[PDB]
């Protein structure tokens, strides 16, 4: 990230691509491992009139 | 069949004790008073917000103001305090002002008044009287008054009253009216006897009647009970 400039340049010219715009291993990009709580929604039939079942 | 499996004329008392007049004068006496099939004269039995409730002998076909008002000197308050009436009885859909004015009881006039003739058991309601409130004790006097062999009423009216009870206290959400509606026409029609299609057309009635009176108490209880 942790890595030194010199050896930036080294990777960035051996490579010949700018790996230090998006690495493949994650420094602080994440979610937080714990989430708020959700609230689910609701569907097509949570309603109480007009759902018969049988239609 | 019948008591003890014997053949058994059930006829209503009113109808035994009027059967005298119709074969002392003879079937002319009785048509001729009343409209069309409903003829003759029943007890109406006028009582709620009047100011003279009594049992009066009364031609049917009769309007409804001059039947409080020759009778018994008008409803508390006049038509503008009375807010709807139940002209037939329990079994009998109450209707708005704007509707009562002078229909006439003769079974086919309740009828297309979306009600019955009942027994001519007319009661009334002023606005003082809320009418949420006012059927409150009717739906669980038929909760209390059910054989419930059959599972429609069993169920039904018992649940009725507690949807109905946050009904009139308002803890219930705009479709709960919708499911009250939907299950009073599934118990009709489907009970083994016509307590519960009795005890569906006074809740039934009183939906499609005033609904949006149904619709004010409820944001009512959620201004101050939230
Ligand atoms: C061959 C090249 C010359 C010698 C090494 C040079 C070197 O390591 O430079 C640092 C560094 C190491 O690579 P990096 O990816 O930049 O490290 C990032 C962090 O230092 C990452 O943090 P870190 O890992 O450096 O931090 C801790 C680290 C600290 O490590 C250091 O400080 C590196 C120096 C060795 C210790 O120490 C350890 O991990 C402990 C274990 C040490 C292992 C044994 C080391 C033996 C060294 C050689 C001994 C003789 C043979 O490289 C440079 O700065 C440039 C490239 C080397 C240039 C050398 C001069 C020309
Ligand atoms: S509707 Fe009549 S038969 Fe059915 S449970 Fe109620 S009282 Fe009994």
């Amino acid at each position: 990230a942790s890595a030194t400039r010199v050896i930036q340049l080294l990777r960035n010219w051996a490579s010949g691509r700018d790996l230090q715009a998006k690495l493949q291993l994650r420094y602080q990009e994440i979610s937080k491992r714990t989430q708020p709580p959700p609230k689910l929604p609701v569907g097509p039939s949570h309603k109480l009139s007009n759902n018969y079942y049988c239609t | 069949v019948g008591v003890f499996g014997c053949p058994t004329t059930v006829a209503n008392v009113e109808t035994v004790a009027v059967s005298p007049t119709i074969c002392r004068r003879g079937g002319a006496w009785f048509a001729s008073f009343g409209r069309e099939r409903n003829s003759g004269t029943k007890l109406f039995n006028i009582s709620g917000h009047v100011n003279h409730p009594c049992t009066v002998e009364e031609e049917m076909s009769v309007p409804l103001k001059e039947l409080i008002e020759k009778h018994a000197g008008g409803v508390i308050g006049g038509w503008d305090n009375l807010l709807a009436v139940i002209p037939g009885g329990s079994s009998t859909p109450l209707i708005p002002k704007s509707v009562c004015e002078t229909v006439l009881m003769d079974f086919d006039a309740l009828v297309q008044a979306q009600t019955g003739l009942g027994t001519a058991a007319v009661i009334v309601m002023d606005r003082s009287t809320d009418i949420v409130k006012a059927i409150a004790r009717l739906i669980e006097f038929y909760k209390h008054e059910s054989c419930g062999q059959c599972t429609p009423c069993r169920e039904g009216v018992d649940w009725m009253n507690k949807v109905m009870a946050r009904f009139v206290k308002g803890d219930a959400r705009p479709a709960e009216i919708d499911s009250l509606w939907e299950i009073s026409k599934q118990i009709e029609g489907h009970t083994i006897c016509a307590l519960g299609d009795g005890a569906a057309w006074p809740v039934q009635g009183l939906i499609r009647h005033f609904r949006p009176e149904l619709e004010e108490r409820m944001q009512q209880f959620a201004l101050q009970h939230q």
